[PDB]
C-alpha cells in the first residue's frame, strides 16, 4: 500500500524470489533417496520455507522491489502489530527483568552482615520475587512515582 | 581458616566469604576478586609456602 | 684499577653497573657492614659474597644502591650507608646527615605540605594569570 | 613542584602504612599534635623519580601523586645515560 | 550518651569517597583541641583495597541535623 | 519445605542451566510457530 508496493494478493518481484532461489533448492535432480529414509531437503526445509505458497498467512506485508518486505507500522491500511503489539511484549517482558532486578535486591543489605549473598543465589531467580512482574498490574506505574521510590528516596 | 580443624572436620567448607590472601576478600564488597579466583587460580605463592602438595 | 687495590664487595665481571655518565657528572657508591661471609643478590644482575674491609660497593645512581635493604635488610644488620662522590668533593652529604632511619624525630628539614591553602575545595582552579607580584612561586 | 603531588593524608602515622619509595621520603616530622603525631607530606624531594609506590599504600584520602613535575631532571628519570 | 555522640552522620566535603553518602561513625573526639577527630565507617569500600576513614566536624554537615 | 520470605542458594553459573534451558525453550517456541515476523494473536 505505502511507499514499497503491496502484500503478497500481488508482488511480482516476491513472485520470483519463491520460485528461483528455493526451488533450486532442486538442482539436484536426483541424489539418491528414490525410497531411502534420510536426507531431508526433498522433503520441507523447502516445503517448510514453501508450502509457505501464495499463503503466508496472508500479513499484509508491503514487499519493496526484488520484494523483500518492508515494515512500515505507523498503525494505518494494515500495519500495526510489527512494533506495538511486539513492542509491548518487548516492554511487558523486560520490566519484569528489571522490576524484579529492583527486587531481588531491595530485599537484601540488612539483618547480618550481607556483603556478597548474591555471588550465590537466595532465592534462585529470586523464586519468591517471582511473579511479582505478572502481578504487576499498574504496579510501577504508580508506586514507583508515589512512595517507595519516593521523590524522599531520590 | 578454620572453618576449623584442623582435626575435627570433616564438614566442609561452603559459606563464609573468601580465601586468597590474608586482608583477604574482606567482608567489605568487590567485583575484582571475581577475574581474580578465575584468572590465577592455579598459581602458587599461595596454597602453601611449601611445594608438598603443589606437585601432588 | 690495581697499584692501588683497595676492594672490599667481591663479584668478578658483568655489563651491569657505572658507564661513562658517573665520571663526567655524579657517582653514588653504598658502604656496609656484615658477620660472617656470605653470598648476596645484587643490582644490574649476577651475584657474589662479602667478608668486609669497608665493604663498600659504588653505584651507578642512588635508586640503585638502596635496594640493598629492600632485600639486603631480609638479611640482618643495622648498618648500611650510601653516600655522594662527585668527580671532585662534597655538598649533597648523602646517608651522612642527622640521625638515620626515615621514620625517627630529631628536625624537620623541609616537606611542609599545603601549597597556599589545602586540600580544601581546589574546584577554585588556577588563579591570577602568573604575574611578577603576587606570592606563587612556591 | 619541583615534585608536587599531594600524598598528605590526617594521620601521617607511619607504623603498618607506609615506607616504600626510593629515598625521597624522610618524614616524621612531628606537627604539635596529629595522633601518632608525625606529619606532613616529604621531605627534601630534589633526589628521586617519580613512583606512586608513594601511596599505593597509607593513605592520601583525595589523590595520591603519580608523575606531575614536569620540570624534570635527569638523575630524576633513570636515564641521564 | 545524653546528647549525640556517634549515631548516623552524612559526609560533606567531595574528595572523600562515600561523600554525600551517609555510614556510621565511632569514638568522635573528647577535648576542645585540634582538627581531624572522629572516625566514620560504611560497608562500601572505596578506591583503596581498605577504607575507614576519618572526617572532622568543621563540615559533618550532616544536615538535617 | 520453602515458604515465606525467601529460600536456598545456589551456584556460580545456575546461568548455563539458564541460559542453556529456559532460552531453550524459545527455539521450542521458534519451531512451534517455526516462523516469526509480526504474530498472530488469542
Ligand atoms: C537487574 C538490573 C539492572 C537494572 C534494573 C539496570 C538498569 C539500568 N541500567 Mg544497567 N546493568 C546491569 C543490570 C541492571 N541495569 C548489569 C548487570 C550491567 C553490566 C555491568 C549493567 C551495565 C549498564 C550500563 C553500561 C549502563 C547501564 C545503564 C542502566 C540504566 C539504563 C537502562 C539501559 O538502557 O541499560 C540496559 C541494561 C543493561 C545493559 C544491563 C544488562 C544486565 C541485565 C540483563 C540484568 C538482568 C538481571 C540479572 C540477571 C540479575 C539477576 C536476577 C536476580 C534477581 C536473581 C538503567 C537504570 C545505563 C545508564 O547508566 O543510564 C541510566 C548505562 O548505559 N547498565
Ligand atoms: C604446559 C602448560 C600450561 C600449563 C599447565 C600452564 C599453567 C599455568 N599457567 Mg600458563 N601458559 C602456557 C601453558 C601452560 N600454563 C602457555 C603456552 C602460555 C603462553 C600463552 C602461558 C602464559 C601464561 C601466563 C601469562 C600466565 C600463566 C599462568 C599459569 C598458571 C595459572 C593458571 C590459571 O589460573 O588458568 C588461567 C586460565 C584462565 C583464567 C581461563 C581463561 C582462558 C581464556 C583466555 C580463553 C581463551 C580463548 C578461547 C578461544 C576462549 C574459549 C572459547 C570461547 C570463545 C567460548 C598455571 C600454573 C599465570 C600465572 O600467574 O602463573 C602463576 C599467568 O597468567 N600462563
Ligand atoms: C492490534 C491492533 C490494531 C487493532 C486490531 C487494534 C484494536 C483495538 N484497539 Mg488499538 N491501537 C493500535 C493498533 C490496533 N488496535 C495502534 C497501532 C495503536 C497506537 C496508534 C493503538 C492505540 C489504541 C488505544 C489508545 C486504544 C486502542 C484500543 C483498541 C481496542 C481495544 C483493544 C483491546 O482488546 O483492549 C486492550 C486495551 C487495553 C488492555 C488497555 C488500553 C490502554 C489505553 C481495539 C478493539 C482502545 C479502544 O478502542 O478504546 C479504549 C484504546 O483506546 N488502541
Ligand atoms: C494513541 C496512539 C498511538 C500512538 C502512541 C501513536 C503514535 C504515533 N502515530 Mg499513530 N495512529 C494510531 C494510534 C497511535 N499512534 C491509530 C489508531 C491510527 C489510525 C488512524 C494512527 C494513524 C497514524 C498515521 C497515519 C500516522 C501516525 C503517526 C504516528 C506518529 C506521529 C506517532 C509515533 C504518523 C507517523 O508516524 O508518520 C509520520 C502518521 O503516519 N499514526
Ligand atoms: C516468563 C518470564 C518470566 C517470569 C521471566 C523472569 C525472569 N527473566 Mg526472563 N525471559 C522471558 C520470559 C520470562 N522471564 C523471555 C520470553 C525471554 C526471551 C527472556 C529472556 C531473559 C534474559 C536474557 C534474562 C532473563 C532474566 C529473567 C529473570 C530476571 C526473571 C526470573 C534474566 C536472568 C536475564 O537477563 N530473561
Ligand atoms: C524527555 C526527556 C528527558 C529528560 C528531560 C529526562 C530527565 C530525567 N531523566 Mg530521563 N530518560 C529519557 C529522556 C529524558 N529524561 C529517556 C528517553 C529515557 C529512556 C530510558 C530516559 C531514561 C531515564 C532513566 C532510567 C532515568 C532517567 C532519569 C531522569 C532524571 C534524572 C535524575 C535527576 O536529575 O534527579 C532530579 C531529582 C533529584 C536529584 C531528587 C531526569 C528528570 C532517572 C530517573 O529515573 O528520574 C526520575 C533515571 O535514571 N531517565
Ligand atoms: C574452568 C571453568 C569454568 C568455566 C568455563 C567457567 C566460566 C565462567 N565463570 Mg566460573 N567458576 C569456576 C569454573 C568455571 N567457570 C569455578 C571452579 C568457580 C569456583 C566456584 C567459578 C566461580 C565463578 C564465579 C563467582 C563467577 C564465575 C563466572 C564465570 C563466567 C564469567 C564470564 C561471563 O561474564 O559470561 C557471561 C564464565 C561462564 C562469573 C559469572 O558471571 O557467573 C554468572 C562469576 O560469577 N565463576
Ligand atoms: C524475541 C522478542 C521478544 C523478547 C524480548 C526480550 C524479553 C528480550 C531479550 C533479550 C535481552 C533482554 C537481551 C539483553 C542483553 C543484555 C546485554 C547484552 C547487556 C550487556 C551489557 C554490556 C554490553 C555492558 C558493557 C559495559 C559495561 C558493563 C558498562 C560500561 C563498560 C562496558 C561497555 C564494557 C519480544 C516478544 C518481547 C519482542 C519481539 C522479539
Ligand atoms: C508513540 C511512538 C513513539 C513515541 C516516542 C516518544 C515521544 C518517546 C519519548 C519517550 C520518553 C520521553 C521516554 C522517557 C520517559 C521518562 C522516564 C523517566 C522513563 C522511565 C523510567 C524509569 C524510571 C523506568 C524504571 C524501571 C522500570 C519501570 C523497570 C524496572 C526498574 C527500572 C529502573 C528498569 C516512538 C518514538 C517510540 C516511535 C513510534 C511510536
Ligand atoms: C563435547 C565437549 C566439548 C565441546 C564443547 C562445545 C563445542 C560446546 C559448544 C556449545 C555451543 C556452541 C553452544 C551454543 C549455543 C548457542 C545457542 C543456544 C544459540 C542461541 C540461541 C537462542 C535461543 C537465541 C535466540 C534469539 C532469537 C530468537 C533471535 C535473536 C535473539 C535471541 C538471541 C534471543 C569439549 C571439546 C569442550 C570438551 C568437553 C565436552
Ligand atoms: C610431619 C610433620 C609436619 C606436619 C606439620 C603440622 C601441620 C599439620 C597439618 C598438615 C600439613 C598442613 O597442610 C597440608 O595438609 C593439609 C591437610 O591437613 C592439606 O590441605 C589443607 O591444608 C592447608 C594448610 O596447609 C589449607 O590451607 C588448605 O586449604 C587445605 O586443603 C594441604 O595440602 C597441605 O599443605
Ligand atoms: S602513612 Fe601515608 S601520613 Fe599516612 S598518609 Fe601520609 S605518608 Fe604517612
Ligand atoms: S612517590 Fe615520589 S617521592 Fe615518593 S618515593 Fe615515589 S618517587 Fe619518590
Amino acid at each position: 500500500d505505502i511507499a514499497g508496493l503491496t502484500p503478497c494478493k500481488e508482488s511480482k518481484q516476491f513472485a520470483k524470489r519463491e520460485k528461483q532461489a528455493l526451488k533450486k533448492l532442486q538442482a539436484s535432480l536426483k541424489l539418491y533417496a528414490d525410497d531411502s529414509a534420510p536426507a531431508l531437503a526433498i522433503k520441507a526445509t523447502m516445503e517448510k520455507t514453501k508450502k509457505r505458497f501464495d499463503n503466508y498467512g496472508k500479513y499484509g506485508l508491503l514487499c519493496g522491489s526484488d520484494g523483500l518486505p518492508h515494515l512500515i507500522v505507523s498503525g494505518d491500511q494494515r500495519h500495526w502489530g510489527e512494533f506495538i503489539t511486539p513492542g509491548i511484549l518487548f516492554l511487558y517482558i523486560a520490566g519484569w527483568i528489571g522490576w524484579v532486578g529492583r527486587s531481588y535486591l531491595i530485599a537484601i543489605r540488612d539483618e547480618k552482615k550481607p556483603t556478597q549473598k548474591e555471588i550465590i543465589i537466595d532465592v534462585p531467580l529470586a523464586s519468591s520475587l517471582l511473579f511479582r512482574g505478572f502481578s504487576w498490574p499498574v504496579a510501577a506505574y504508580r508506586e514507583l512515582l508515589n512512595g517507595e521510590l519516593v521523590d524522599n528516596n531520590f | 581458616l578454620v572453618d576449623r580443624d584442623p582435626i575435627k572436620t570433616s564438614f566442609e567448607q561452603w559459606a563464609k566469604p573468601g580465601h586468597f590472601s590474608r586482608t583477604i576478600a574482606k567482608g567489605p564488597d568487590t567485583t575484582t576478586w571475581i577475574w581474580n579466583l578465575h584468572a590465577d587460580a592455579h598459581d602458587f605463592d599461595s596454597h602453601t609456602s611449601d611445594l608438598e602438595e603443589i606437585s601432588r | 684499577e690495581l697499584d692501588p687495590n683497595t676492594p672490599s664487595p667481591i663479584f668478578a665481571g658483568s655489563t651491569g653497573g657505572l658507564l661513562r655518565k658517573a665520571q663526567v657528572e655524579e657517582f653514588y657508591v653504598i658502604t656496609w657492614e656484615s658477620p660472617k661471609e656470605q653470598i648476596f643478590e645484587m643490582p644490574t644482575g649476577g651475584a657474589a659474597i662479602m667478608r668486609e674491609g669497608p665493604n663498600l660497593l659504588k653505584l651507578a645512581r642512588k635508586e640503585q644502591c638502596l635496594a640493598l635493604g629492600t632485600r639486603l635488610r631480609s638479611k640482618y644488620k643495622i648498618k648500611y650507608q650510601f653516600y655522594r662522590v662527585f668527580p671532585s668533593g662534597e655538598v649533597q652529604y648523602l646517608h651522612p646527615k642527622d640521625g638515620v632511619y626515615p621514620e625517627k624525630v630529631n628536625p624537620g628539614r623541609q616537606g611542609v605540605g599545603l601549597n597556599m591553602r589545602s586540600i580544601g575545595k581546589n574546584v577554585s582552579p588556577i588563579e591570577v594569570k602568573f604575574t611578577g607580584k603576587q606570592p606563587y612561586d612556591l | 613542584m619541583s615534585h608536587s603531588v599531594k600524598i598528605y593524608d590526617t594521620c601521617i602515622g607511619c607504623t603498618q602504612c607506609v615506607r616504600a619509595c626510593p629515598t625521597d621520603v624522610l618524614e616524621m616530622i612531628p606537627w604539635g599534635g596529629c595522633k601518632a603525631k608525625q606529619i606532613a607530606s616529604a621531605p627534601r624531594t630534589e633526589d628521586c623519580v617519580g613512583c606512586k609506590r608513594c601511596e599505593s599504600a597509607c593513605p592520601t584520602d583525595f589523590l595520591s601523586v603519580r608523575v606531575y613535575l614536569w620540570h624534570e631532571t635527569t638523575r630524576s628519570m633513570g636515564l641521564a645515560y | 550518651i545524653g546528647p549525640k555522640r556517634g549515631s548516623k552522620v552524612k559526609i560533606l566535603r567531595r574528595e572523600s569517597y562515600w561523600f554525600k553518602n551517609v555510614g556510621s561513625v565511632v569514638a568522635v573526639d573528647q577535648d576542645p583541641k585540634t582538627r581531624y577527630p572522629v572516625v566514620v565507617r560504611f560497608a562500601k569500600v572505596n578506591y583503596a583495597n581498605i577504607s575507614t576513614n576519618n572526617y572532622a566536624l568543621d563540615e559533618v554537615e550532616e544536615v538535617a541535623a | 519445605m520453602r515458604d515465606f520470605k525467601t529460600y536456598l542458594s545456589v551456584a556460580p553459573v545456575l546461568s548455563t542451566l539458564w541460559f542453556g534451558s529456559l532460552a531453550g525453550l524459545l527455539i521450542e517456541i521458534n519451531r512451534f510457530f517455526p516462523d516469526a515476523l509480526t504474530f498472530p494473536f488469542f
